[PDB]
C-alpha cells in the first residue's frame, strides 16, 4: 500500500 | 476501485435550514496509518472546486464554521447549519486512501427561497444583424424565482413555436435567483413580414402575464 | 495567494494531440505531488493522473493509460499533461490539482478540450441595446453562430462585473452555437458610462471588441 497524501510528496 | 456512492443526486434545501449529504465507500477508508482520508468538496456554478473538510472533520482555510463532518469507516455525512445563498453548487466527496482516486457522483444542492418576479426586457435585433439576412429577438427574464416560468412568442398577434430556443442560468450565489433568455431567430424576409414582436412571460410572481413589446419602426 | 492557472485548451480532431499547462503560485512547487482531473461537460470528477514532487514516479488511471503523460518542470513551476490519442469520450475540463491537507487543497480554474470532427466557425458579435429601459436598464451583446464551445464574454474589459447573467450556449439546428451576456446597470449611466463587451473564441482566434449604445 502507498499512502496518496504523503507518499507523492516530498519527504519530510 | 474503492467505489464512492453519495446520495441523493439532488436536495432541495431552504433558504437558513440544515442540510445533510452522505457519502458511501465500498471498502474502509481508515489508511494503514490509522487516518480515514475521505474529503468533501464544493463547487459552485461556473467554478473549480473548492476544499471544504479533509479527514472526515477537519475544516479547511477559510470554511465557514456551519460546515460540519461526522460519520467514520464506510458511511460519512457533510453538515451545514444554515444554508446561505453561497451554498449553491454540487458537492463531491473524495478518497486518497487508495491510488487510483475515485471520487463521488456529486449531490447537487439546489436553495428553496420565497417567490421573485422576473424582470422581461426585449431587444429588438441590430441593423448589423440584418444585413447579414438573419435577425434574432431576444427576450430576457431576470432574477425569479422558481425556474419554472412560460415564454411566448406572438409575431403580429400570432403564437408561433418552432423558431425559439431558450436557455434558463443556474441559481445565483447572490439571490438564489434564475435568469432566462429566449432567442427568436428568423429569416430578414420572414422579419419584414411582420410588425408587432412580443413575448409574453407567466410567471407565479406575476399576478397577470407580462407583455413586453416592440414594432419594426 | 495560492493560486492555479491553466492553458492549452481547445478543439482537436479525433486521433490528434493537445498538451495541457498548469503554473503553480503561492507555495514551493518543487516539495508537493500534483494530480489532474478531469470533469465532463455535466457529469462528475474523474481522476486522470499523479506525479512525484520530482517526476520520480507517475499513476495514470486506467482508462487514459498508454495515451495521456503527466510530466513537470520545477524550473517553471509548471505542470503539464500530453494528450495523444485523443477521443470524444476525452472532451472535459480538464484540472490540475496540488496536494495538501491530506486531499487536493487548491485546484486551478479548469480548462476545456473538446474532441470533434466539426469545421471550426467563428462567432459573430451582435449588439443588445437598451431601449425600453426601474431606474435599472438592461443590455447585451450577442455572440451567434460559433463553434465549437467555449466563448470567454467580459464587460468593460473584466471592470463590469455585477450583474452579470451570461446565459448558457444554445446548440442551433445549424450545429452551431449561440449565446447572450446582459447586464443591467443603473439607468443614470447609459450615457455617461462606456459599455463594451469583450468576446473571444479561442478555437478561431477571433478577439471582438463591440461597444452597446443606448437606441432611444
Amino acid at each position: 500500500n502507498a499512502n496518496p497524501n504523503v507518499d507523492p510528496n516530498a519527504n519530510p | 476501485d474503492i467505489v464512492m456512492t453519495q446520495t441523493p443526486l439532488s436536495s432541495p434545501v431552504t433558504l437558513g435550514q440544515p442540510a445533510s449529504i452522505s457519502c458511501r465507500s465500498s471498502q474502509s477508508l481508515v489508511h494503514s496509518n490509522g487516518i480515514t482520508y475521505l474529503s468533501w468538496l464544493q463547487q459552485r456554478p461556473g467554478q473549480p472546486p473548492r476544499l471544504l473538510l479533509y479527514e472526515i472533520s477537519n475544516r479547511f482555510s477559510g470554511v465557514p464554521d456551519r460546515f460540519s463532518g461526522s460519520g467514520t469507516g464506510t458511511d460519512f455525512t457533510l453538515k451545514i447549519s444554515r444554508v446561505e445563498a453561497e451554498d449553491v453548487g454540487v458537492y463531491y466527496c473524495m478518497q486518497t486512501t487508495q491510488f487510483p482516486i475515485t471520487f463521488g457522483q456529486g449531490t447537487r444542492l439546489e436553495i428553496k427561497r420565497t417567490v421573485a418576479a422576473p424582470s422581461v426586457f426585449i431587444f429588438p435585433p441590430s441593423d448589423e444583424q440584418l444585413k447579414s439576412g438573419t435577425a434574432s429577438v431576444v427576450c430576457l427574464l431576470n432574477n425569479f424565482y422558481p425556474r419554472e416560468a412560460k415564454v411566448q412568442w406572438k409575431v403580429d398577434n400570432a403564437l408561433q413555436s418552432g423558431n425559439s430556443q431558450e436557455s434558463v442560468t443556474e441559481q445565483d450565489s447572490k439571490d438564489s435567483t434564475y435568469s432566462l433568455s429566449s432567442t427568436l431567430t428568423l429569416s430578414k424576409a420572414d422579419y419584414e413580414k411582420h410588425k408587432v414582436y412580443a413575448c409574453e412571460v407567466t410567471h407565479q410572481g406575476l399576478s397577470s402575464p407580462v407583455t413586453k413589446s416592440f414594432n419594426r419602426g | 495567494q495560492v493560486q492555479l492557472v491553466e492553458s492549452g485548451g481547445g478543439v482537436v480532431q479525433p486521433g490528434r494531440s493537445l498538451r495541457l499547462s498548469c503554473a503553480a503560485s503561492g507555495f514551493t512547487f518543487s516539495v508537493y505531488g500534483m494530480h489532474w482531473v478531469r470533469q465532463a461537460p455535466g457529469k462528475g470528477l474523474e481522476w486522470v493522473a499523479v506525479i512525484w514532487y520530482d517526476g520520480s514516479n507517475k499513476i495514470y488511471a486506467d482508462s487514459v493509460k498508454g495515451r495521456f503523460t503527466i510530466s513537470r518542470d520545477n524550473s517553471k513551476n509548471t505542470l503539464y499533461l500530453q494528450m495523444d490519442s485523443l477521443s470524444a469520450a476525452d472532451t472535459a475540463v480538464y484540472y490540475c490539482a496540488k496536494i495538501g491537507s491530506s486531499s487536493f487543497d487548491y485546484w486551478g480554474q479548469g480548462t476545456l478540450v473538446i474532441v470533434s470532427s466539426a469545421s471550426t466557425k467563428g462567432p459573430s458579435v451582435f449588439p443588445l441595446a437598451p431601449s425600453s429601459k426601474g431606474g435599472t436598464a438592461a443590455l447585451g451583446c450577442l455572440v451567434k453562430d460559433y463553434f465549437p464551445e467555449p466563448v470567454t464574454v467580459s464587460w468593460n474589459s473584466g471592470a463590469l462585473t455585477s450583474g452579470v447573467h451570461t446565459f448558457p450556449a444554445v446548440l442551433q439546428s445549424s450545429g452551431l452555437y449561440s449565446l447572450s451576456s446582459v447586464v443591467t446597470v443603473p439607468s443614470s449611466s447609459l450615457g455617461t458610462q462606456t459599455y463594451i463587451c469583450n468576446v473571444n473564441h479561442k478555437p478561431s482566434n477571433t478577439k471582438v471588441d463591440k461597444k452597446v449604445e443606448p437606441k432611444s
